[PDB]
């Protein structure tokens, strides 16, 4: 009764049907991606690459290029570089 | 959000208004009409006065008002 | 051609603080390593419905042949490994259902069958077409059914398909109604989810084709069959 | 000082053919390609300048497998292992003992 | 035991995999079947008594010259002992009835290597709990 | 844990007769006789029952429960409890190619009588008191 | 032969070479849907060609769905005319054809086993993945869906008349298996 | 800053012509104005939201149909509203939806 | 129930905006008038460039500008085309039909083009 043949698994179908219920996060305007930049260092100070794609809801290379801009990479020797929202 | 927002609004739109060409300074009255920052607060002013526009070396201090600063960059 | 560090054996193995100062720095390739991870995975899936090493042997060369032939860079290797498994069981003469290799894998019906119609494209080979034959001696034996009724079935799906009763239909389709149709003419019976949850059909698909197959049933039946039920008590959905 | 090693001819490191096709290397073999491994990996590591401590520990690891070319049986030093449980056959070992 | 703890420190890593990556997880596919199976055939086939520092020897090829040899085989005793001390060696009184005084191999492994008597019984063990309650009961 | 806490109970162990499994995939009972003739290994299935829940926060657990989950293959001592060989009377054992005098005892592994032999060690749980005069 | 394929669809591409933003089109428009999280292009629909078009902000144009070449270049007409109304001045360049996809009967049912086993290195028959069998033939660029039904669906022509000797060469086989 | 699609309706025009009769009476500033358009809407939504458990039902032909960022444009003519307690016949509606 | 309902929602409008009225120092008075008020309101070219050979291609504009005839305004939650029909899903939601005003949580809708 075990291992019995199917088109495809639960798990991955819900996980399909929850992708495409939700989509492909929508490329923004610059200055609304700013507004979220802006609020995301009045929030906090330093961040974390992954969580800030994550709450910006932003394609990661169009993030990559809006932040380069204003922002810098500065190298610590504790975990990793990290990105710095400060524009100075 | 508070008190750590507006210095990037403001310094880019002042610099954004240096690159029309507005050579002469602007008083920060100025900038805050267009900025959509009229309910900025006033420690919010002084704390701008008494180190953004004065630490940053992009700002020029010349008969008080505040301008760009193009003789320190290559033009 | 490497060699691993074994485990210290006094306090000059070991650093300041708990640790040894020598460590399994391994100079693998990318390539072998994700190739050694696909045979890994390949013996996994192979062991979980019991393929014999064999299969598993020339699911590693296919394998091997589309890794260094590189034509299919972007489909994950898992995709590729379980297409390749499906074609090395094809080959041997013991095929098994697209489902059946779904079933072990993490890859859809939708991405094997992909991957598997671009690896024949890529090595530019082909595989025997699929005879309701094959997929009987798995189906039946899953569903415990007796070696007269392995016959039975055997000669009835094939003379079903030999004189082109079914048109179209997929091998599995007309295998599984044939255990259907020939199990109720057998003391041993068989209901509609057992055969379905056991050859991967649908209770529509098996309905169909056994209204299909139904009319010409004494005529199909081999001549040497214990009549364990009459032919005409047959139950029609 | 070692500074130039020396590497075995073929017949001191033989390798030898199985049945069907194989080629089954020498221990010293294997040690060779760790140690030549190695040796390159400090050399571009010292061509393109990389940390100190990157240059130090690939130091380290070049003195261990040059050791274990000679001795395996370095009282308390991990053993040169192959892949199984087997520790490798360095020269001391080709040499001294009953089956030496 | 330990390969039950293989198996489980398994599925525990594929499981956190497909967790961390934000799906459910199929559990039939996380157990990998390979483990126990070709780990007991290993053991008992190689006779190295551990991981593929153990044991080796336990397990022997059935010895079928004759059927005497046979059940001799399947009824030996092996001393873990190095094969140099002779007091393990010797025939020690408490053997008598349990273990053969005159079967043992000559040479290198003579007294290590015994042979069950011809009564001899070996306990498989059983819980100590009835013990425990009846003693409790007890004064 | 990854926010829902996946949890996994196994319960029940199962374990059927020595089985072989052919190119075909059809399972057939491996008569000890064949595992020896054709080098294959006389091992059991071994089925496991596993109690799947989920935790999160808005309480929707579901008790999923996977019955008789293949684990791999255990080997098995000739003319024990869990071998074909156990109840079967001389004629049988004839009728079946295995000797009846056969004792038993002993596992096939790759074909390979392999047999276990005791292994002595020292008492479990006693205080032992010793003599180094060393 | 005495049967004449039929082109049920027909996709091109043009570039109008001027750059568009689409949430303005999408929203003076009279039947266009731009969902940003779904796809990169605002669809268009005409209901007198029941042709549909992808208007894309690089302002290269797709049309599909007609039934006609000069059909297809008198929607793409139609489409760039609905730009124009917006007041963006589009061209007409480079109308290129891509595909045409035609559907045909034979009137006979085929035995697909005989015809996968005598061209196996240009069949590939998978009664799992899709009843159909596909059949690439190599010298046209062109694939075959055939069924027990009889019906073909040809695909993958560059031009109206390559689809047709593609069927004249494969009606002879075919009259070679015919059930 | 929120759906914004109930002001388009009476009860909004209402809610509108007596803001706008607040304001010509410089009894309020335009500012809270929008604050009381912003609560009602979200009250509104609310209340919807919550307080209907009924169904209906309707069949037409259309015409006309559009959608730009999450609002629906369709339009129908000829329509039946059919329910089981009255049935409504109307010529031309128009369907605006957003989510 | 339309009027029961006109009820609830005037009182949950009154109870919400309470604290709104409140932060910026708005008196009580002017909510009470206003709900009167407001009840008192409700109680063969080869040169292909030039596109203007056809004409008349578009329909009434009118349509959306006038707004006059009944309007539905509600929320979608799912909304499928299959080749012919729209099949619609669609959550609650108020209308106006020829002044009565009407509402549902649920509707299943069928449309023809």
């Amino acid at each position: 009764t075990n291992y019995k043949p199917v088109a495809n698994h639960q798990y991955n179908i819900e996980y399909e049907r929850k992708k495409k219920e939700d989509g492909k996060r929508a490329r923004a305007d610059k200055q609304h991606v700013l507004d979220m930049l802006f609020s995301a260092f009045e929030k906090h100070q330093y961040y974390n690459l992954k969580d800030l794609v994550d709450i910006t809801k932003q394609p990661v290379v169009y993030l990559k290029e809006i932040l380069k801009e204003i922002g810098v990479q500065n190298v610590k020797g504790i975990h990793k570089n990290t990105w710095e929202l400060k524009p100075e | 959000g508070y008190k750590f927002g507006v210095l990037a609004k403001i310094v880019n739109y002042m610099k954004t208004r240096h690159q029309r060409g507005d050579t002469h300074p602007l008083t920060l009255d100025e900038i805050l009409d267009e900025t959509q920052h009229l309910d900025i607060g006033l420690k919010q002013k002084q704390w701008l006065m008494t180190e953004a526009l004065v630490n940053n070396p992009k700002i020029e201090v010349i008969d008080g008002k505040y301008a760009f600063k193009p003789k320190y960059n290559v033009r | 051609l490497s060699t691993m560090i074994g485990k210290g054996t006094g306090a000059a193995s070991f650093d300041e603080f708990g640790n040894s100062k020598y460590q399994n720095r391994r100079t693998m390739s990318s390539s072998d390593r994700a190739m050694m991870n696909a045979f890994k995975e390949i013996t996994t899936m192979a062991d979980r419905i019991n393929l014999p090493r064999n299969i598993v042997d020339r699911t590693n060369n296919l394998f091997k042949q589309v890794y260094e032939q590189k034509s299919l860079k972007g489909r994950a290797n898992d995709a590729i490994a379980s297409a390749c498994l499906y074609i090395a069981c094809r080959q041997e003469g013991v095929p098994r259902t697209f489902k059946e290799i779904c079933a072990v894998s993490r890859i859809s019906k939708k991405e094997i069958g992909r991957c598997f119609k671009l690896i024949l494209k890529a090595l530019e080979t082909s595989v025997d077409l699929i005879t309701t034959g094959d997929f009987m001696s798995r189906f039946c034996s899953n569903l415990c059914l007796p070696k007269q009724v392995q016959m039975a079935a055997t000669h009835i799906a094939r003379k079903a398909v030999e004189l082109d009763l079914v048109p179209g239909r997929s091998p599995i389709s007309v295998a599984a109604a044939a255990i259907y149709m020939a199990s109720q003419a057998s003391a041993e019976k068989r209901t509609q989810k057992e055969i379905g949850d056991i050859a991967g059909v649908a209770d529509v698909t098996i309905r169909q084709s056994y209204r299909l197959i139904y009319p010409r049933a004494p005529d199909l039946f081999p001549t040497d069959f214990k009549f364990d039920t009459p032919v005409d008590k047959l139950p029609q959905l | 000082i070692v500074t130039v090693l020396p590497v075995p001819p073929l017949s001191v490191r033989p390798a030898v053919v199985m049945q069907g096709s194989a080629r089954n290397q020498d221990d010293l073999t294997h040690k060779l390609a760790d140690i030549v491994k190695i040796n390159n990996q400090l050399r571009r590591n010292e061509q393109n300048g990389a940390a100190a401590h990157v240059i130090a520990e690939d130091v380290k690891l070049l003195q261990f497998h040059v050791a274990t070319m000679v001795d395996n049986e370095l009282p308390g030093l991990p053993r040169a292992m192959q892949k199984s449980g087997r520790p490798l056959k360095s020269l001391k070992q080709r040499l001294k003992g009953k089956e030496g | 035991r330990g390969m039950f703890k293989n198996l489980l420190k398994e599925v525990r890593i594929y499981a956190q995999k497909f967790i961390d990556r934000g799906k459910d997880f199929n559990l039939e596919l996380a157990i990998k079947t390979r483990i126990i199976s070709d780990g007991l055939k290993y053991s008992l086939a190689t006779g190295n008594w551990g991981d593929q520092q153990a044991r080796a020897g336990v397990s022997q090829v059935l010895n079928r010259l004759t059927f005497a040899s046979t059940l001799s085989h399947l009824r030996r005793l092996n001393s873990p002992i190095g094969r140099k001390l002779a007091k393990p060696r010797q025939l020690h009184n408490t053997l008598w009835g349990m273990v053969c005084p005159a079967e043992t191999p000559e040479g290198h492994a003579v007294g290590l290597v015994k042979n069950l008597a011809l009564m001899a019984y070996i306990s498989v063990g059983s819980q100590p709990s009835p013990i425990l309650e009846f003693l409790e009961e007890w004064s | 844990q990854a926010p829902p806490r996946y949890l996994l109970k196994f319960e029940q162990i199962y374990l059927s007769k020595p089985t072989h499994w052919e190119r075909d995939g059809a399972p057939s009972p491996m008569m000890p006789n064949e595992a020896r003739l054709r080098n294959l290994t006389y091992s059991a299935p071994l089925y496991v029952d596993i109690t799947k829940t989920v935790i999160k926060e808005g309480e929707e657990q579901l008790q999923t429960q996977h019955q008789k989950t293949f684990i791999g293959k255990i080997p098995i001592m000739l003319r024990s409890t869990y071998c074909l060989l156990n109840g079967l009377t001389d004629r049988d054992l004839c009728e079946l190619n295995e000797c009846p005098l056969d004792p038993g005892g002993y596992f096939i592994i790759n074909g390979s009588e392999k047999v276990l032999i005791a292994q002595e060690k020292m008492a479990t749980n006693t205080v032992y008191v010793f003599a180094k005069k060393d | 032969s005495g049967i004449v394929p039929q082109l049920q669809n027909i996709v091109s591409t043009v570039n109008l070479g001027c750059k568009l933003d689409l949430k303005t089109i999408a929203l003076r428009a009279r039947n266009a849907e731009y969902n940003p999280k779904r796809f990169a292009a605002v669809i268009m629909r005409i209901r007198e060609p029941r042709t549909t078009a992808l208007i894309f902000s690089s302002g290269k144009m797709v049309c599909t769905g007609a039934k006609s070449e000069e059909q297809s270049r008198l929607a793409a007409r139609k489409y760039a005319r609905v730009v124009q109304k917006l007041g963006f001045p589009a061209k007409f360049l480079d109308f290129k054809i891509q595909n045409m996809v035609g559907s045909c009967d034979v009137k006979f049912p085929i035995r697909l086993e005989g015809l996968v086993l005598t061209h196996q290195q240009f069949s590939s028959y998978e009664p799992e993945l899709f009843p159909g069998l596909i059949y690439r033939m190599i010298k046209p660029r062109i694939v075959l869906l055939i069924f027990v039904s009889g019906k073909v669906v040809l695909t993958g022509a560059k031009v109206r008349a390559e689809i047709y000797e593609a069927f004249e060469n494969i009606y002879p086989i075919l009259k070679g298996f015919r059930k | 800053m929120a759906y914004q699609l109930y002001r388009n309706t009476t009860l909004g025009n209402s809610l509108q012509e007596s803001l706008d009769e607040l304001i010509q009476s410089q009894q309020i500033t335009p500012q809270l104005a929008l604050q009381v358009l912003l609560q009602f809407d979200k009250a509104i939504n609310a209340a919807l939201a919550q307080r209907v458990r009924n169904r209906v039902n309707f069949r037409g032909s259309l015409n006309t149909y559009r959608f730009c960022d999450n609002v629906w444009t369709f339009v129908l003519n000829d329509v039946e509203f059919r329910e089981v307690t009255e049935l409504i016949k109307v010529d031309k509606v128009k369907i605006v939806a957003c989510d | 129930t339309v009027p029961k309902l006109y009820r609830s929602v005037i009182e949950d409008v009154i109870n919400d905006v309470r604290d709104i009225f409140l932060d910026d120092g708005v008196d009580e008075q002017v909510l009470m008038e206003l709900k009167t008020l407001w009840e008192n309101k409700l109680m063969g070219q080869v040169e292909e460039e030039p596109l203007n050979s056809e004409d008349d291609v578009s329909d009434e504009e009118g349509q959306e500008l006038f707004d006059t005839e009944n309007v539905v305004v509600c929320q979608y939650d799912k909304i499928h085309r299959s080749k012919n029909k729209w099949k619609f899903h669609l959550k609650d939601g108020i209308m106006n039909l020829n002044g009565r005003d009407y509402i549902f949580s649920k509707a299943i809708g069928d449309a023809e083009w």
